[PDB]
RNA sequence: AAAUAUUGGCGAGAGACCGAUAGCGAACAAGUACAGUGAUGGAAAGAUGAAAAGAACUUUGAAAAGAGAGUGAAAAAGUACGUGAAAUUGUUGAAAGGGAAGGGCAUUUGAUCAGACAGGCCAGCAUCAGUUUUGGUGGCA
RNA sequence: GACGUAAGUCAAGGAUGCUGGCAUAAUGGUUAUAUGCCGCCCGUCUUGAAACACGGACCAAGGAGUCUAACGUCUAUGCGAGUGUUUGGGUGUAAAACCCAUACGCGUAAUGAAAGUGAACGUAGGUUGGGGCCUCGCAAGAGGUGCACAAUCGACCGAU
RNA sequence: ACUAAUCGAACCAUCUAGUAGCUGGUUCCUGCCGAAGUUUCCCUCAGGAUAGCAGAAGCUCGUAUCAGUUUUAUGAGGUA
RNA sequence: AAGCGUGUUACCUAUACUCUACCGUCAGGGUUGAUAUGAUGCCCUGACGAGUAGGCAGGCGUGGAGGUCAGUGACGAAGCCUAGACCGUAAGGUCGGGUCGAACGGCCUCUAGUGCAGAUCUUGGUGGUAGUAGCAAAUAUUCAAAUGAGAACUUUGAAG
């Protein structure tokens, strides 16, 4: 709000904090990104390297939903089982009754391997996995069942 | 006239109080100010200073961070003390039975610690049962893992994160960032 | 409320004084003040009158009877720092000054006691002033400074 | 009778008038600091007015005290007055300017009963 | 069709908005008065009192008007109307003034003014404490 | 601390005692004047202003860092691997308050131009410090554990 | 030259609060701290960015690491 | 010599040095089983105090808003004037007296179109100059009467 601003403190002082010499003007260096290659070059090269120039391929008519693939990691994989019923599977870590985790409905397209799941076998239904994510699921006695 | 070697009237540059107006945090400061003055225990002076800390200066402490500090030999039976917020961590599947003292517990953190057989107490229950902070374990969360710290000290060849709104190709991956376009940093 | 309130007020309790280490000790006069010495009174009703120093009272005031029959100055006190001590003395080992004190000069037409006290004390004064010549006229004349008398070089 | 207090030291009994408040009518005597780059008053040249500064602060044992030794508390009605019933020596009452004449009789009579000093026991008195 | 738009029109309800140099240019006979050949430009201007009870009557004056009288709570509300600031001015009173005035520290003089007897005001002396200054004198190397 | 055998006293961690006058314009304040000495006109630009630099005859009223979109640092608060009720819907004492589903934004993954691939050898490593805590010690200190943080060498992920 | 007191491009309204690295102004008090007119780059030279100087917020610790200083030892220098 | 050179003392006086007091700032501390109930308090100790541009902090004032003082007021609110008083270092606050006639404050918070000496600032009002410069081109007016409160200037007559 207004009463806490330095404008109220600068009342009575001539230059309002802008100086007597610099003498606050309209646009002393230009407007916006003016002079990014001429007289603001040092600031742009120091703080925004890469700004000027061209990089690789263009992509006409990009639809981001083509590339939709949220990643889930193995240390977060057991969060897709509900909180209460999770403990039942942790005991009796055996086959023939293994939790089916369908990560697509949980909103994930790829399962990644950040790792260290418990040794409970688990059935993972994923659109995509990595080699290491699959390896640790099979090292626990589970299976990655590919879905679409 | 005095040939002054140092700046005169210089403030210490440390908080002597929390900037917070929390009436309950002020009672905790009031109790530990008394404790740090009438006892010679270094723990009471450390906790008192930590109760002045700003929000970024007390990062959250995970229960997994708590549990890793209990893998130190002889530290299992110590009372973990966190001057800040204890959060939950789903990545860790076993939690020991321990007593944790914190300013705040998240609901997931309090559930996980209690379900393990442990106990969650406030810093004034800690003061009653450990007036000199005997058998305690102060844990602090990582300070520089904040995203803001990524951009601190930006410059050529320093490998820091640029302050940028939109990322991807076309956003600062050109002249200045690869030898094919001018120079690399 | 025209003014809000003081949330707390200063205490009405009055503090006792710290115990002070200032013992009262007797005054030492300057050595020129010896009983019987003639003094000049430098202020008062009797400015300039020359009187006899008789007794040193307990309240640090000099007792003078520069005889009333000689120059009208009665039995009264004067401040020590307000008199000039002269080199000439007159013997006062015949006057009874013991009964004169602060209570004799306490405040609360002259008293019949005081007129008779003066005659008793100056009888032993006036008689022994006559021993050496010219004092009776000397004490009956008031002192003054003339056009060239410098008190820093004058002797008394 | 007020509480015993030291001698009252003011350190500056003279008002700090504004510079040139007697030169131009448009310059009021309310104190204003000179901000001029060339101001002899700001630069503290000999012969010019003094400037308010913290060295003139009244003694804390004596600040806010009237010469009689009381602190002034502004009262508006009877209820405001018994706030000073237990503080008669350290505070004195002052009837507010807007209090009616018939209500001033009530406060003056009540203060005289409680032994409260009134700094203005003559306002709106038809005498 | 509907959901959408709406600084125009009509009818409503509101506001942490403005309060007569503000808020629309315009609270009022305001797009008026007025200016310009014309396109256009474009103000200023609200408040007696509860009620006009808006001062009958006398007197001076050619009259305006004045002095009374009177109405009114008030004329320190008289349509030159609530209050009525400052610049600027008249009278009265005080004060000072040999080529400006004004100001800062201190005091004299004049004028004016607050408070307090259950210790307030101004002082004198003695013995001490702290800081100094100026002498007299003694014993040693 | 000193003296005193002690009792106690003292000039030893800051003035007490005695006496007088007045009790009001006496002291004091304010104000006018006089006297001693001093005092150039403010604001601005400027290396430099009393300037023969500029604005200012006077007075009243008005009169100049605001609001918005997006954002950086810091701080406070709520929750916390999540978080954001208010686009909407429900409800209402009706522009308020109260309640809510699915989404969506940001975060929880990076990297490459891309196609793509995608984070534990180990007690999530080793070394040097490191507050605090533990053990032994009257303590000094010694040993153990050492969060944050700092330096460094490694391990893992992506590109090459 | 003249084109309504207007002419090296009339007047009126609007775009338009046109832009200004330039001139002027920029409204209360007290307290604490306290500058620069130098570096590099710029169609730059009455301007900016950048580093420096300054303030504020602090944070980790608690007498360290130090130092507009000297000594001792060991170098270097090409001015008087 | 009251000049020049040189020597000796004494003396004068800065916002400087010493001591003390007061104010503020900073720093280090003390203080809870009654802190003799205010721990953003009270108190002990030491040092420090120049300042443009500029930064920050604590406060004073104005318009409006939520709360409260069952606040003030036609027995006089607000406003205005006041070489009358009191408080504050100050921004300012309070009281008395006069004028006036209908609303307006204290405190805790919220909010902003929130504080003027300047801008050849805007609008309005007012001065000194100053009873001043001036009211001097176009030949020229005069006498009497009448009217009228009043005639250089109107009317009539006469004359020029
Ligand atoms: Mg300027
Ligand atoms: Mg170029
Ligand atoms: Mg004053
Ligand atoms: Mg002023
Ligand atoms: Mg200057
Ligand atoms: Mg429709
Ligand atoms: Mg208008
Ligand atoms: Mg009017
Ligand atoms: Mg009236
Ligand atoms: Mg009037
Ligand atoms: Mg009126
Ligand atoms: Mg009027
Ligand atoms: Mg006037
Ligand atoms: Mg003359
Ligand atoms: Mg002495
Ligand atoms: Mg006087
Ligand atoms: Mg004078
Ligand atoms: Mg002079
Ligand atoms: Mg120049
Ligand atoms: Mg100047
Ligand atoms: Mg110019
Ligand atoms: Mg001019
Ligand atoms: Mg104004
Ligand atoms: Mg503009
Ligand atoms: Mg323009
Ligand atoms: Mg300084
Ligand atoms: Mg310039
Ligand atoms: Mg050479
Ligand atoms: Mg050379
Ligand atoms: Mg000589
Ligand atoms: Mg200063
Ligand atoms: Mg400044
Ligand atoms: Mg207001
Ligand atoms: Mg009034
Ligand atoms: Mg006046
Ligand atoms: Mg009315
Ligand atoms: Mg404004
Ligand atoms: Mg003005
Ligand atoms: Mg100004
Ligand atoms: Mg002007
Ligand atoms: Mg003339
Ligand atoms: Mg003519």
């Amino acid at each position: 709000p207004s009463r806490f601003t330095k404008t109220r403190k600068h009342r009575g002082h001539v230059s309002a904090g802008k100086g007597r010499i610099g003498k606050h003007r309209k646009h002393p260096g230009g407007r916006g990104m003016a002079g990014g290659q001429h007289h603001h070059r040092i600031n742009m090269d120091k703080y925004h390297p890469g700004y000027f120039g061209k990089v690789g391929m263009r992509y006409f008519h990009k639809q981001q939903a083509h590339f939709w693939k949220p990643v889930l990691n193995l240390d977060k994989l057991w969060t897709l089982i509900p909180e209460d019923k999770r403990d039942q599977y942790l005991k009796s870590a055996s086959k023939e009754t293994a939790p089916v985790i369908d990560t697509l409905a949980a909103g994930y397209g790829k399962i990644l391997g950040k790792g260290r799941i418990p040794n409970v076998p688990v059935i993972v239904k994923a659109r995509f996995v990595s080699k290491l994510a699959e390896e640790k699921i099979r090292a626990a006695g589970g299976v990655v069942e590919l879905i679409a | 006239g005095i040939d002054h070697t140092s700046k005169q009237h210089k403030r210490s540059g440390h908080r002597t109080a929390p900037k917070s107006d929390n009436v309950y945090l002020k009672l905790l400061v009031k109790l530990y100010t008394f404790l740090a003055r009438r006892t010679d225990a270094p723990f009471n002076k450390v906790v008192l200073k930590a109760l002045f800390l700003s929000k970024i200066n007390r990062p959250p402490v995970s229960v997994s961070r708590i549990a890793r500090a209990l893998k130190q030999e002889g530290a299992a039976n110590k009372t973990v003390v966190v001057v800040g917020t204890v959060t939950d961590d789903a990545r860790i599947f076993e939690f020991p039975k321990t007593t944790v003292a914190a300013l705040r517990f998240t609901a997931g953190a309090r559930a996980k610690i209690v379900k393990a057989g442990g106990e969650c107490i406030t810093l004034d229950q800690l003061a009653v049962r450990a007036p000199k902070g005997q058998n305690t374990l102060i844990l602090r969360g990582p300070r520089n893992s904040r995203e803001a710290v990524r951009h601190f000290g930006m410059g050529p060849h320093k490998g820091k994160a640029p302050r940028i709104l939109s990322t991807g190709r076309k956003f600062e991956r050109a002249r200045g960032r690869r030898r094919s376009k001018g120079f690399k940093v | 409320s025209a003014q809000k309130a003081p949330k707390w007020y200063p205490s009405e309790d009055v503090a006792a004084l710290k115990k002070t280490r200032k013992a009262a000790r007797p005054q030492k006069l300057r050595a020129s003040l010896v009983p019987g010495t003639v003094l000049i009174l430098l202020a008062g009703r009797f400015r300039g009158k020359r009187v006899v120093y008789l007794k040193h009272l307990e309240d640090n005031t000099l007792l003078i009877s520069g005889p009333f029959k000689v120059n009208g100055v009665p039995l009264r006190r004067v401040n020590a720092r307000y008199v000039i001590a002269t080199s000439t003395k007159v013997s006062v080992e015949g006057v009874n000054v013991e009964k004169f004190n602060v209570e004799y000069f306490a405040k609360e037409e002259i008293k019949a006691e005081r007129v008779e006290d003066q005659k008793v004390v100056d009888k032993a004064l006036i008689a022994e002033i006559k021993k050496t010549p010219l004092l009776k006229q000397y004490l009956s004349a008031s002192f003054s400074l003339k056009n060239g008398d410098k008190p820093h070089m004058l002797k008394f | 009778a007020s509480l015993p207090h030291p001698k009252i030291v003011k350190k500056h009994t003279k008002k700090f008038k504004r510079h040139h408040s007697d030169r131009y009518h448009r310059v009021a005597e309310n104190w204003r600091k000179q901000k001029g780059i060339d101001s002899v008053v700001r630069r503290r040249f000999r012969g010019n007015i003094s400037q308010p500064k913290i060295g003139y602060g009244s003694n804390k044992k004596t600040k806010f005290l009237s010469p009689s030794g009381h602190k002034t508390f502004l009262v508006a009605n009877v209820k405001d007055l018994e706030t000073l019933t237990m503080h008669t020596k350290t505070y004195a009452a002052e009837i507010a300017h807007n209090i009616s004449a018939k209500n001033r009789v009530v406060i003056l009579a009540r203060a005289k009963a409680l032994g409260i000093k009134v700094t203005n026991p003559k306002g709106r008195l038809a005498l």
